[PDB]
RNA sequence: ACGAUAGUUACCUGGUUGAUUCUGCUAGUCAUAUGCUUGUCUCAAAUACCCAAUCCCGACACGGGGAGGUAGUGACAAUAAAUACUGAUACAGGGCUCUUUCGGGUCUUGUAAUUGGAAUGAGUACAAUUUAAAUCCCUUAACGAGGAACAAUUGGAGGGCAAGUCUGGUGCCAGCAGCCGCGGUAAUUCCAGCUCCAAUAGCGUAUAUUGCUCGUAGUU
RNA sequence: GUUUUCAUUAAUCAGGAACGUAAACUAUU
């Protein structure tokens, strides 16, 4: 889905899917970090 | 794809489309944490 | 192409170094568990 | 914890190499050179300092001038003439240095030459920049700009945060009394000279 | 060392001054003696031409070396109150 | 780990034990 | 990260900025405004706090010309962005009004004191021009594009 | 009414083991020391000048005041932003990219080329003004830009080089490297100013880091 | 088991009290 359209923010927490979606340019990764969420590769935030 | 300037996605502007995985969903219920409210408090923007 | 192959060989050297470091850290943790 | 960290940093700042003192119980007069380019007024500062200390108006002060400045310590002022042979002769001799800069004209090659001759030969304890000819100025914004740039270049030259005095006018042919009084406040109270190896082995 | 970030030292002897190859780490390493504690540790001068500014019996500041002899922990930062990279870049003269 | 378990205190069977600090920690968070 | 580097480079190129400190400055004030909008969306509708404070925030943004006069909801205040702020800067307004040929020409003009905003000349290119004051950007009277003296290279050449 | 009059109308299949494919291989400190750099404007953490304003004391309108106000330093922070803008012509044919690389993708890019325009604030500065007297501010006549300068820095990564030097060895190879070369210092004009990445009037480094049972006080 | 009685007497253990050649393959379910 993300490879086709690439408008999404992928919210995961497993490092396998995180490393899989870090290879493709321009999708942010949202993951919960025990107090709140944390967005990874979004430039505007 | 259009709206891609060298690994900078210009297609994502608010309201942010956020795909949710099962690991993220199980852990955001486990951490007593409301899903849309915490996503909006993280991004400071309206998510769908 | 030769410049790209040089930089790819450097990346593979770093990968082998980090693989050896993680292997020794894991087996240092396990060798205390089997002791 | 941070107090312990700062205490450890200062305790490491206090350290040096353990060199030998070789200072007697009745010490000789410490030697003050008055070094600068020609025409900057070294003889005028010599007249003004000896009038501050011993109240004697010298019309032509030459040679070393020994002067009692405290009950324990005393000084001697020697004005270096404008020759490089005398400057290289006295840079290995000087105990404290009064290094003169000519104000509006800026730095000179004789000043930079004596600074690096002194640094290569042996660095003494106290070198004081004395900046004169400030009255040859018309705009007091250009005055503080020249003071700032000369202070920063001197700080790059010898060390950061030195003492740079500003001697403004020439009233009675001598200097202003308050300016030379704070200059002598700085060069009157004193600390033991730095243990240089050449002066602590060879008798001069 | 100690509890501080930089230590001072006396350059006892430039070990490896007779090494052959120019940028050898044995050429770059220098045995110093720390003032506060008294022990002799070894430190890297950052460059072989920069070794010439380090003379014997000079007060030397040294810090950690964070990244051919793996395990020499310190590097010489200042020599006699003047920064060693400034001496190498010919910004300052060394007061002796 | 179980998802349904609440975050305040430990749970043993059907009995949930809250230490005296934890009920004070919630009263601190309210103020 | 490469996404942040390419985004900040697109901002610095598309609006003729000097470094990334100006980008981070605008992103900080935008995040402050957007945080205020999110805190006002926390409350329910028809609370008096949300009503009057959101009306104050929306009227402020419409008056400083960032938010469009069409859309006036707090969700669009959340949907605000740094491209809108850098568009409201003065230097891009000189480039878009066409007193200058490029954005770097506009920064050069504002630095060497040719344009004026209303009455007084403006020396700073990051002057946040409001919507009421957008129209009165023109060359000053002491500028050779405005009048007065023919200028410097003109004087050296005409001598 | 046709429908199991003893629900045995049950159980008669609990799923070893392997192959292949697709994934996976740190950042902040109001935290101390220290190194390099610093042109402009406000601003401020830390032996200067005067009673001119507000105030006080006296034979007393005048005499006298260590409150007060004025100025100077300052990369500890914090604020704004210079170090250039814009054309024409000539010439070259390549520039760029990647998953998949002796392969694919895209179409205008250059040059230490030749010339032309303007704009000018840092600084220099006549004045007048400000003020106890000065300074700053605001006004302001006159100068004030072509790089070899009115001279941007701090770090990191990488290529290219000798009749030079060193080390290893089953010739010519490899490694570390190389201010050091035959001559030559008023001699040389050379990668002529090597290429890329990051921050940019700021930036780096170091360290700290972020045996069982009974039984009492007690407890439920 | 009873066609038996007092109705909290109880639960837990700080302190204390009585009894005393070896090792070597491992609220329901
Ligand atoms: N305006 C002004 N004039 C000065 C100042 N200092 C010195 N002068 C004058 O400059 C002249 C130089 O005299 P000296 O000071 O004797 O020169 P010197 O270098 O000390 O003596 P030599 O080394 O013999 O020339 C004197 O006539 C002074 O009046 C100053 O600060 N301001
Ligand atoms: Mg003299």
């Amino acid at each position: 889905r993300v490879q086709k359209h690439r408008i999404y923010i992928v919210a995961t927490n497993d490092r396998d899917l995180k490393r899989r979606i870090r290879k493709i340019p321009g999708v942010p990764i949202m993951s919960v970090q025990k107090g709140k969420y944390a967005i990874e590769r979004l430039p505007g935030a | 794809p259009s709206s891609m300037f060298f690994e900078h996605n210009e297609a994502l502007v608010p309201p942010y489309n956020v795909l949710v995985d099962t690991n993220f969903l199980s852990r955001t219920v486990g951490a007593k944490l409301p899903l849309l409210e915490s996503a909006m408090d993280c991004l400071y923007a309206s998510v769908n | 192409r030769e410049k790209l192959k040089k930089e790819l060989a450097e990346i593979e050297e770093r990968r082998r170094e980090k693989q050896k470091k993680e292997k020794k850290e894991f087996w240092e943790r396990e060798g205390k568990k089997r002791k | 914890a941070r107090q312990a960290a700062r205490s450890h940093d200062i305790k490491e700042k206090r350290l040096h190499v353990p060199l030998v003192d070789r200072l007697p119980d009745e010490p000789p007069p410490r030697l003050v050179v008055i070094v600068g380019p020609p025409g900057v007024g070294k003889t005028t500062l010599l007249k003004s300092l000896v009038r501050r200390y011993t109240k004697e108006t010298m019309s032509d002060p030459v040679g070393p001038i020994t002067v009692v400045t405290s009950k324990k310590q005393r000084l001697t002022f020697i004005e270096c003439p404008n020759e490089l042979e005398a400057m290289i002769d006295m840079a290995k001799v000087a105990d404290i240095v009064l290094l003169m800069i000519d104000g509006n004209y800026g730095f000179e090659m004789e000043t930079m030459e004596f600074l690096n001759i002194l640094a290569n030969t042996g660095m003494p304890g106290n070198v004081f920049g004395i900046l004169t000819h400030l009255d040859l100025f018309k705009k007091p914004s250009a005055l503080k700009d020249a003071k700032k740039r000369l202070k920063h270049r001197l700080w790059t030259e010898l060390y950061q945060g030195a003492h740079l005095f500003y001697l403004s006018g020439v009233l009675n042919g001598r200097y202003p009394d308050r300016e030379i009084h704070n200059l002598s406040r700085f060069l009157s109270v004193m600390k033991n000279p730095r243990p240089l190896v050449w002066r602590n082995t060879h008798p001069y | 060392f100690g509890g501080s970030s930089h230590a001072k030292g006396i350059v006892l002897e430039k070990v490896g001054v007779e090494a052959k190859q120019p940028n050898s780490a044995i050429r770059k390493c220098v045995r110093v003696q720390l003032i506060k504690n008294g022990k002799k540790v070894t430190a890297f001068v950052p460059n072989d031409g920069c070794l010439n500014f380090v003379d014997e019996n000079d007060e030397v500041l040294l810090a950690g070396f964070g990244r051919d002899i793996p395990g020499v922990r310190f590097k010489v930062v200042k020599v006699s109150g003047v920064g060693l990279l400034a001496l190498w870049k010919e910004k300052k003269e060394k007061p002796r | 780990r179980p998802v349904d378990l609440p975050a305040v205190g430990r749970m043993r069977g059907a009995e949930l034990r809250i230490s005296a600090k934890e009920a004070a920690a919630i009263a601190r968070e309210v103020r | 990260e490469a996404a942040r580097l390419d985004s900040e480079l697109k901002l610095v190129g598309e609006y003729g900025l000097r470094n990334k400190r100006e980008v981070w400055r605008v992103l900080l004030t935008l995040s402050k405004i957007r945080r205020a909008a999110r805190i006002l969306l926390t409350l329910d509708e028809k609370d008096p706090k949300r009503l009057f404070e959101g009306n104050a925030l929306i009227r402020r943004l419409v008056r400083i010309g960032v938010l469009d006069e069409s859309r006036m909801k707090l969700d669009y205040v959340l949907a605000l962005k740094a491209e809108d702020f850098l568009e409201r800067r003065l230097q891009t307004l000189v480039y878009k009004l066409g007193l200058a040929k490029s954005i770097h020409h506009a920064r050069v003009l504002i630095r060497q004191r040719h344009i004026r905003v209303g009455k007084q000349i403006v020396n700073v290119p990051s002057f946040m021009v409001r919507l009421d004051s957008q129209k009165h950007i023109d060359f000053a009277l002491t500028s050779p594009f405005g009048g007065g003296r023919p200028g410097r290279v003109r004087r050296k050449k005409a001598k």
